[PDB]
DNA sequence: AAAAAAAAAAAAAAAAAAAAAAAAAAA
DNA sequence: TTTTTTTTTTTTTTTTTTTTTTTTTTT
């Protein structure tokens, strides 16, 4: 039970900076349609939602780019704020805010977040807590009931960041161990790898120095032998004594007085470091195997979800089903320069399993990513039934568009009962909208446009008695 | 018996024209069934046709759909047969949305044999700033009398389409397809109103046509007013053309159903019918008329968990048993459909077969891709034959600890002790020291190096690792 | 620079339109129009059970509006601690 | 005129629904069609002869179809008598309908002014059933869609024979075929016109064709001389006054559009709908100006032909250009104000377009800022001003020479690395560079060691300086 | 230059047996490809690109391109692609590049066999490089243009909005200057190698100096003790031979000369490293200047096309700007590239990448491709647009359709222009001159064995496969 | 004329360095 | 409060490893 109620965008990308340009958008249930021209600001709303929820900017965008550019504004600095109002899992009303500043300095530009505010209503009164962008995450991550990884990837997936299930092995593995909440074990594994490389470099340097220390050791031993022989000769001759004194002085140089001790110590340290390296390799292999077993065991019931979703949705007698499958590398070691990640979405073309990456179409990739996101939303976003589809009908033909509309209608029916499901749809296709709205869920939709000053504006429109 | 005081009304509902018009098998089903409906209206000499809504499947019907609808309406609903009933109602408030606010048969330039009175369904509800629907195009052409459309969002006041043939009198109340939650809000805010004739109110039939969800939000059937005598109900495709009266509502509820199979619901397998209504003063007699051009739809539901006799979850060859059972069921359904196809020649040869298999006791669905390949040219829904569905802990720490203990006992650690690196990794994960692994490695290295230095061991690898093993064992 | 021109037999106050308005009973007579004043908003007797359901859902609506008012005033709240 | 006069209103390109979603520009074609129907009703015309492209879109929206239906029902239906005959076989002239008769001949339709129309390319028949919007109109019963092409292989044109009293009219028609196909049919002698074998010279022939005029040219030479008045379409420059080319014995009429669809310099002339009056083989074409068609003023300016105010390399010419454009658009916005008096039906916001052509090196100004000034004065603020126009080796050698003459070369000889890179580029020698680097070190190192240098850090640098 | 025929076998979903050889004939000026998702529309463009340049689709290594030997249940899948076309002069050439994907163990081997060239009807076996160069010469455009402008993949279609390095590689392959960047890489690698050698040598230098100092101390002792012995005792003779043994040791025998030679090499490599740094900086500046000079010309085309096409008022115009790094050096670990498509919102110029919308990005990519086709595809007038209206809104879809129609009209004046479109949009196909140009389109679907088929359909059934 | 062993080029994808903001002292 | 140094994330360029291609060198 968590719903995003209303937003306030100011100074974000193409939105205006004066307080008279503060745009407010109220999300309806169970369907919210956003329409507008290219560059109007539809995707900026989801970007603001993601930034409020988790504090991460859109992909490829740093702080300098997310906020309005001071140069276009003809202003020294620009201060942006985003205000979100929502209910946490228990239904209590919470409003959060995040401030922002971009200062135009010389050629580059500087970015900085001001302290944000957490506001609730306790005992009929109003409270405010200025927080530092790290309590306005943890706290509202706990309030929303879902983790940062799912909020970034499943629910508020950016339009550019979509089709992330069909990404490289390491990227997919990273997405799925942030989703599975096991990032710290991979951190420990990489710490093991790094310490192994450090100890290996130390071993190489120790061998290099050991060569010279062996040379020194043998030369000093020969000097000592000649000293003892000369003393034996003398004790049984002033020049003999002078030679003896000179050889003692040759024993007196720092690289000869301390000769045996350094060689012994360096031998012990290199051998112990080598044994530690072997044991570290063993432990790293074991931990990697355990992590890839856990991954496969938690993708067991999502693959099981993904299969049914793909069989219901995809209109084609081509792929039986698709599933995510991972496979650990048998011949892996902590000393390897490049690791191998077998984390791929697999297509079941007949009775044989292929790899979807580089082998599917654009529409198939879009549908597979949508199905994977919906399965992950079913598995993890149980307490926060929100999903934002940014042009889900991209590269989808007529039959798949209709089937996706039917599947989304079924999801709405199955999740709106005793729970709140908010499907935010930003589309340019009126047919998809009509297909979803045939169940009569849409009464008002938001049309994002721009004024004469080219600042984004959000205005609520009506399907009936008003334009569409 | 058809006297001069009888109202023969062909009550159709949810024709859904243009549904799957792009399919090579089901492209012309809806048009043919509408042709049959109009033929029944023409043959029965009905006074007027009363469509219950959803005459078109799409909000904006294609050119073929509109052209076929216009062709059929001009062929059957236009003629020189005189109209037998009056209209003593303010025609500028019932049909007064168009610039021609009068019933189509009364236009001085149109000769209408069978008037058509219809409401708009949610698949063809008005949209846009002008608030136009497909029925608006039909009424502007002059073939249909679109009535009952709401004008104001805040409140709705419907005006009866008063009709009188001889002694009998009908008040034709009609409501459009308002969104279900919005109409619910109107019904609970008392923002709905039914204007009854002011005098003789007890001498009208008060026939009400409504296109909304029922017991299926849902507009319950008790919110409706108690003066009604018949309620035609659309947005419900399971035929119930037979009028049904509940315990206390004082009105009858008729559910004509649909003219085509839109969804694959269990209630959609009922035989589709079109009504033949008769009114003589106050009494009613609805005679069902089967449609012989509606494609058959047979379905079966099987739950594999509730058949332990044959379906054994642990059977390694149970998938082939599932496939064989499904094949036998589909063959039986197809044979049953063929046995019923010899009664009439008009039903389409390819039927609609659906088989929902519920696997929940750890069963694996078979190859639905190849199972449906055995009925490419024998069923009308080749892609949708079998539906597989399921009706609606693990901690990584235990796994990594188990793996660590298993590894320690299957290989021999050389310097670091047992159960030390496991707890170091656990500390790094939980307490976030971020230095536990390095600290442990450095501590063990320095300890063993100090022991090796103070033990006075000569610099040779074999003795070095022998004393290392001695320290590890001790 | 020309066209083929070939001849065939296509031929097969005053009026040539075929239309006679088939009379409807009541055509040309005094229009006894019923509407406007003689259209009253009839009622629904007692219907306690129906009254109970309507009142309960109205109370639900009132509660929802109460929550919506709290939402609106929470959003309009100016951040006092916005200095940073 | 009299009982033996045919009165025909010829409006050709209505283009209903054009810019329907537009705010200022919307609801214009509907009003122009209303005016055309008003003129038809007032003049008591026998029938309306549309020239195709009655709808802008191939599938007209609901608003367009509803407005067209309501206008046709209001104006073209009524109790007024019909004074002419249809002598042709109604099954062939209007037979792609389940109702193959004329609409006013139907026993259930009262039509005062029948409409005879062809289909344009903007609303040509598409789909499996080959339906157009005119098919929907004809099914409704308000339009007599005639001249549809049945066979792709060949074209046979059968006229809709008309007769009012003594006068006889053969109404040939032809919907818009793809221009290249139609051209290939015409070349292949696959187009035929079937004329009555009775009273061959007593019929006044008129062709209603909706095609291009200026492969896609289908010129006037491709029409026989037996016809006498060729109404034309797919041409919006209003040439409603008939013309007779010396080589062509048949008149040509070009009624033009009833709206400004494109901003070309061929829609800046006033639009008229033609009141035609055949009386035997005598025709009298009288134009009627449209008082509700939005005004279109436009000028073409070429900046390269004014070497007196527009200096190509002037640092501040980009403001003189903007000033000239501002003064221009302002005379037109005024010539529009001065010309709008009297015509109460004229829309207030006119259409102004300026085409600016530069080739001397001019830089276009901010078209957004210029269009931000006239926003509530022109009907098309977005489209006000148009702006249009009708090596490695040497560079690296020059740069390397500049670098050699700029900084002090330490050890590499002058013009060594340049030749090494040039050898690497063409000869693809991949070792052309390393070889040179190594060969310079090896040489100077030798040179240094022969002189048994003191190896002092700065003394070796002086040895290399000697080189 | 134009393409006429294509024959696909064993590529992706296309069948393996000789009965599944699909043939597609390309029309002019517009060819429409429609079909369900995962049918083979994009596979046709992939086959065209592979037969033109030999490059596989992005992300494909050649084993995911041939029909999986497993789904065929075979142990080898022989795949053949043919393309019958005309070169710039107008002669008919067909190339038949082939490949196999052998299946062994758990891996999947891949290899390409020798194709052939047909020209009267002279067929000769050829290797991949030879067919590549021959088809590059025949078509008339470079391989980079063929990969990026004409037949770019549906995923690699927003390449002008990619990172700085990737955009620079695309544009210096487009401008045909890749050998100079290859020389830059060689210079950087040479400098890095010499720097590493200098580091290791300086690490050895101290040791060598210490050895030399010990040798000098030994020699001074030898001289002093020899002088003492000459002045004169037995021990003064013993220490002499021991000192001679010490000098005899190779570590202290020739330490001076070795240390001197190493220092000479050290200083030499230092000045050579400096010189190479200067040369690398100069060549980088030369390359960036060449890019700017050769790209300013197409900036005008990009500006005009964006002004005509983009319906919004956000961006005045877009261009591409390259700025060389002032503080670049060959010893830098990471270089910074400043290739960027730039949008001008009013008077200030911004980085389009990461700061634009999806529709803005796709429209900008389309404009960049069309400008590069205007500049470089004069000889080969082909452009394949794989779903051009992927993210465009209604107004921008209409404007892009108008711009493409204008391009078709303008570029068909003396040479054949082909605009192969894969799309799921009925409205875009309509607005793209549906009546004027397209009469037969192509539907790509799958049979019962899930092998792609190419069937020619009349335009009457166009709406069955698009929405 | 054919095999096969070895060296070179490509590229997909993991690795890493520079930039910038956040956090943590730190006065 | 502000300064200054250390951490962490991102992102965009770099490096690696396997595969294919090609070269050569033999049979
Ligand atoms: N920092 C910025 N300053 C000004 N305008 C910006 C800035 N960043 C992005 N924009 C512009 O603001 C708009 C953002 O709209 P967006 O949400 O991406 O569009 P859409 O809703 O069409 O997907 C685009 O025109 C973009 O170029
Ligand atoms: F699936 Be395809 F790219 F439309
Ligand atoms: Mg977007
Ligand atoms: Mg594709
Ligand atoms: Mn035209």
């Amino acid at each position: 039970m968590s719903r995003i109620e209303k937003m306030s965008i100011l100074g974000v990308r193409s939105f205006g900076i004066e307080d008279k340009d503060k745009q407010i958008i109220t999300f309806f249930s169970p369907l919210t349609i956003l329409v507008g021209p290219n560059g109007a600001g539809k995707t900026t709303i989801i970007e603001c939602l993601k930034y409020i929820c988790t504090g991460d900017f859109p992909p490829g965008t740093k702080g300098n780019t997310f906020v309005h550019d001071p140069k276009v504004a003809q202003e020294t600095d620009v201060r942006a704020q985003i205000r979100l109002q929502f209910r946490d899992v228990n239904g209590e009303l919470i409003a959060v805010q995040r401030s922002m500043v971009c200062t135009q300095k010389s050629k580059k530009t500087e970015f900085k977040t001001l302290e944000g505010v957490i506001t609730r209503t306790k005992h009929g009164e109003k409270v405010s807590l200025s927080s530092k962008c790290a309590e306005i995450d943890r706290e509202m991550i706990s309030s929303l009931g879902v983790s940062k990884a799912v909020l970034n990837n499943v629910i508020f997936c950016h339009q550019e960041d979509s089709n992330w299930p069909l990404s490289e092995g390491k990227a997919l593995k990273q997405k799925f161990d942030e989703i599975f909440s096991a990032t710290r074990y991979i951190k420990a594994l990489e710490t093991l790898r790094q310490v192994r490389q450090t100890q290996g470099q130390k071993v190489k340097e120790y061998q290099m120095e050991l060569k010279y220390l062996k040379q020194y050791k043998e030369k000093a031993c020969e000097i000592r032998d000649q000293i003892t022989s000369k003393e034996a000769q003398l004790t049984s001759q002033k020049g003999y004594e002078e030679e003896i004194i000179h050889f003692k002085k040759e024993l007196r140089e720092p690289q000869f007085r301390d000769a045996e001790e350094k060689y012994r110590e360096m031998m012990i340290v290199m051998r112990t470091t080598e044994l530690v390296n072997k044991d570290l390799d063993i432990y790293y292999k074991t931990l990697d195997q355990a992590i890839m077993k856990f991954h496969s065991m938690k993708m067991e019931e999502i693959n099981k979800i993904i299969r049914d979703l793909w069989r219901s949705t995809y209109r084609g007698q081509d792929i039986e089903y698709i599933e995510i499958r991972s496979d650990a590398d048998e011949n892996v070691s902590a000393s390897d320069k490049r690791r191998n990640y077998n984390y791929r979405v697999v297509m079941l073309k007949g009775d044989t399993a292929l790899d979807m990456r580089g082998r599917c179409s654009a529409g198939q990739k879009v549908l597979a990513s949508l199905i994977i996101r919906l399965a992950l939303a079913e598995t993890f976003c149980l307490n926060c039934g929100i999903i934002a589809l940014d042009e889900p009908t991209t590269n989808l033909d007529r039959e798949n568009i209709e089937s996706l509309a039917h599947a989304l209608v079924e999801i709405i029916k199955s999740r709106s009962q005793q729970r709140n499901f908010q499907l935010l749809v930003i589309t340019h296709d009126e047919d998809f909208v009509e297909l979803l709205g045939r169940s009569e869920y849409v009464e008002k939709f938001y049309r994002i446009k721009k004024n004469i000053d080219q600042c984004s504006e959000i205005v609520k429109c009506s399907v009936s008695s008003l334009g569409f | 018996l058809d006297d001069e005081n009888t109202f023969k009304i062909l009550v159709a509902t949810d024709i859904h024209l243009g549904f799957m018009e792009k399919d090579a098998v089901r492209g012309n089903d809806t048009f043919v069934t509408l042709d049959e409906i109009l033929r029944l209206a023409q043959e029965n000499e009905v006074d007027f046709i009363l469509l219950g809504g959803d005459l078109f499947h799409e909000n904006k019907p294609s050119r073929k759909t509109l052209h076929t609808c216009l062709e059929l309406l001009r062929k059957y609903c236009m003629g020189d047969r005189p109209v037998q009933f009056e209209i003593l109602s303010d025609q500028s408030v019932n049909f007064g949305f168009s610039k021609f606010p009068w019933v189509n048969y009364q236009d001085g330039n149109l000769n209408i044999s069978i008037p058509v009175f219809s409401i708009h369904g949610n698949n063809d509800d008005p949209t846009g700033a002008d608030a136009l629907c497909a029925l608006d195009i039909l009424s502007c052409a002059g073939f249909v009398n679109h009535f009952g459309r709401s004008m104001s969002v805040e409140k709705i006041d419907i005006s009866p389409v008063l009709l009188q043939k001889g002694s009998t009198k009908i008040a034709l109340y009609g409501l459009g397809s308002i969104p279900d939650e919005r109409l619910y809000r109107m019904f609970v805010n008392k923002k709905v109103t039914m204007l009854r004739p002011k005098e003789d109110e007890n001498s009208w039939f008060n026939l009400f046509v409504i296109h909304q969800n029922r017991s299926k939000n849902f507009i319950p059937e008790q919110f409706l007013d108690d003066f009604i005598d018949l309620v035609i109900w659309g947005h419900e495709h399971e035929c119930k053309i037979a009028p049904t009266k509940n315990e206390q509502q004082l009105f009858y509820i008729s559910q004509p159903g649909s003219s085509v199979v839109t969804s694959l619901s269990p209630g959609e397998a009922v035989k589709k019918h079109v009504g033949l209504l008769r009114i003589k003063g106050r009494k009613m007699n609805m005679h069902k008329i089967p449609l012989h051009t509606v494609r058959q739809f047979f379905m079966e539901d099987i739950v594999l968990a509730n058949h332990p006799d044959i379906f054994n979850p642990d059977n390694p060859k149970v998938t082939q048993a599932i496939q064989s059972f499904c094949l036998e069921k589909i063959e039986e359904m197809l044979e049953n459909a063929e046995r019923e196809r010899l009664g009439n020649s008009h039903q389409p040869e390819k039927p609609l077969v659906r088989l929902r298999v519920d696997y929940s006791g750890g069963f694996e669905p078979f190859s639905v891709l190849r199972f449906s390949q055995k009925f490419v040219d024998r069923v009308a829904n080749p892609k949708d034959i079998i539906h597989f569905f399921r009706h609606r802990t693990l901690r990584v720490e235990d796994l990594v600890k188990q793996y660590f203990q298993t590894a320690e006992k299957n290989v021999q650690l050389s310097l670091l002790t047992e159960r030390g690196m496991g707890e170091a990794v656990q500390e790094f994960v939980d307490k976030e020291e971020k230095d536990a692994i390095e600290e442990l490695v450095k501590y063990q290295l320095e300890k063993t190096q100090r022991f090796l230095k103070e033990r006075h061991i000569d610099a040779l690898e074999d003795k070095i690792d022998e004393e290392v093993r001695r320290f590890r064992e001790t | 620079k020309l066209l083929l021109t070939e001849f065939r037999s296509l031929v097969i106050l005053k009026n040539f339109k075929k239309f006679k308005k088939v009379t409807y009973p009541g055509a040309g007579k005094l229009p006894h129009i019923i509407g406007g004043s003689d259209l009253i908003a009839h009622h629904a007797r007692k219907n306690t059970e129906l009254e109970e359901w309507l009142r309960q859902e109205m109370e639900v609506q009132n509660q929802h509006a109460k929550e919506e008012s709290l939402a609106d005033d929470l959003f309009r709240y100016n951040p006092y601690l916005k200095r940073r």
